[PDB]
């Protein structure tokens, strides 16, 4: 079996799974320090500059109360890093990374599904592969 | 000819088919999980036996109408390696059916090679689809 | 002259009339048992399945009151035949087949016009052209 | 020179013309046929002295406006073996003309090889319209 | 530098200038006796076709007041000669042809700026331009 | 390195800055006279010591998003012959700066040579914009 721990998150009601070996920090931002650069948002700390991605707006998913504190992963991609907004913050769990199928061949943003403790899905975030 | 058993069921006002050989089991719609960015016809993914099964909107795919409040029933169907769950409104049971009561009247063009023919019972309809080919046009 | 027998039809105030060498028979089915096949309507009268068109769908005529009981001219293209719906089962006549000149070249849908006893206009149905 | 005839009518705030020789009659817009699924701008057929003429809106066919409250005569004329019907506004009366007031100015490109030039009528402009450019373009 | 004699004419407050080599002649006319021939509009005048242009609608500009007297520019591109409706009709004057730079490049209606008495702007009609 | 001087200013919560030497003046938004038929972007001229100068809307021209009520400022800059007026919303100021506070993080790709790179003052963003580059894709 293919194991991997990885942090899990929430938007809305539903489950996403970024594995922790992509994961660089965990920071809380607000609202008030985010800068426009040219269409996307960032956040600077410590002289480094990253995008920040609303996760519900990478994946096109309703929601709208965009609070003044919110809780954000960091991931890092090679050499470049950016931000993950999400709503919760879950928690480090251990996963079975099991294969959506065919049907999903296409779908770059996610790398597949794992069955948590009490049965319910969770997708694995592909890092690489939400922009 | 040759004996053949077919799955029946109802997408609103229109009833179809497919071999019974090819279902695993007919489970009731309860809960499914979006995927997002995913094809309009998928609905998401589904908890079955501790696997991971899509489900995706029958209808949609073929391109007939459907009522939401309706699709009730989840028919868990496989060819070879991929299985997929199909979203419908109603099973009606099964059919035991012979390729001479098989109606192959050129009606319409519109579901290609997904149509193997008609059934008729008692001058009663019923669609009798390819589920494979359902199934290899869905993938990539 | 050509002459040619036919069957007079009629949609609100229209009048259509299809050549007798054509009709296989006339019904009077009912709403009731017309089924939905693909995206086709159909009748299965004995055991034969008929795909059914209502003729102001098919000239796309301005028309709703559509009756739960309804008369409908069976017509036969080679070897494949289908139902016909329409207002109002008119009479067979013996009509001359004048042709409606360079201006509706294209129109597939007929094959000319007759003029009727008063003078009205029939247009004559090309059954092999209503798809 | 020569001496020319020509019919002018009114398509709304406008004046045009065609050739004499070409009408058969103009008969009140009383009774038009439809011909479902035919061109946008034809109206339909007439019985006209037993025979069968398709009646078309000139406006529609030049690009011009026009109100169909005012549409209440129809110009039959014909080309050759190719007879038709022109639904106007109203008939104005007979021209004799003479190709000497008429003006070539080239104020615009809209009707093709359709326009013949201006005649000036007490400093009245009226369109002389070619009645065969308009039934070839009609027709194939 | 290159001076040049020209019309000063209106279109609500902005100013034009039509340099007075090209005007033939300036009438005052009334919608009254405007024709329509095919899209175009006109007025004859001594037997003499002329097109007439309004000035706004040339240059999409947002106007509505269209009176039934009013003051109108002639013009002569070569052999050809056209009428061009304006506002008000300001006046002759003697104004300086400055190059409205690289950034208009394309704007085929006009042919340079001049700065008037008090520093306000005209922009010099292309009338060979115009349409 | 080398010592840098260039003038930042705002269009609407995003600060960004030129190179002071192509700046001529910054006056305040006064009068514009539009200039018909031409690009979407450009405002059009002014005069300015009697001559001709176009003003352009510069989030216009990069993109990004303005409020017409706080458009107030005009920054006159040139490069070679072209002379050209940037609306923007307010000026900044002067900063003094060095290629090596000139973060090159590749953050978007919407500006193309546009953008020089980012300045970070006090943690503090501010885009470096080519000044030249702009003017030239601006004319032909």
């Amino acid at each position: 079996l293919a194991i991997i721990q990885a942090l899990l998150v929430k938007v809305n009601n539903l489950v996403y799974a970024i594995p922790i070996a992509n994961i660089d920090t965990i920071l809380s931002i607000s609202k008030e320090d985010i800068q426009r650069v040219q269409d996307r948002d960032v956040i600077v700390i410590r002289g480094e500059v990253i995008p920040v991605y609303r996760l519900w707006e990478v994946l096109q998913i309703e929601h709208k109360e965009e609070l003044e504190e919110m809780e954000a992963v960091i991931v890092r991609v090679g050499n470049r890093k950016y931000g993950i907004v999400v709503d919760d913050l879950l928690g480090q769990d251990d996963i079975v990374i099991k294969s959506l199928g065919k049907v999903f061949s296409e779908v770059k943003e996610f790398s597949g599904a794992a069955i948590l403790g009490d049965g319910s899905i969770a997708l694995i975030i592909n890092v690489s592969g939400i922009v | 000819l040759k004996e053949f058993e077919v799955l029946s069921f109802e997408i609103d006002e229109q009833a179809l088919a497919f071999d019974v050989d090819n279902i695993e089991m007919v489970i009731e719609k309860s809960d499914i999980t979006p995927v997002p960015k995913s094809r309009h016809f998928v609905e998401g993914v589904i908890n079955l036996r501790g696997r991971i099964i899509p489900v995706v909107n029958l209808a949609k795919i073929l391109g007939i109408s459907f009522d939401e409040q309706k699709m009730k029933s989840i028919i868990v169907a496989r060819t070879k390696d991929v299985e997929v769950g199909f979203l419908v409104d109603r099973v009606l049971g099964v059919l035991r059916i012979t390729e001479n009561q098989l109606d192959l009247t050129n009606v319409s063009d519109k579901f290609g090679k997904k149509s193997k023919g008609l059934v008729k019972t008692d001058g009663r309809l019923i669609i009798y689809l390819d589920i494979d080919k359902i199934i290899e046009e869905i993938t990539v």
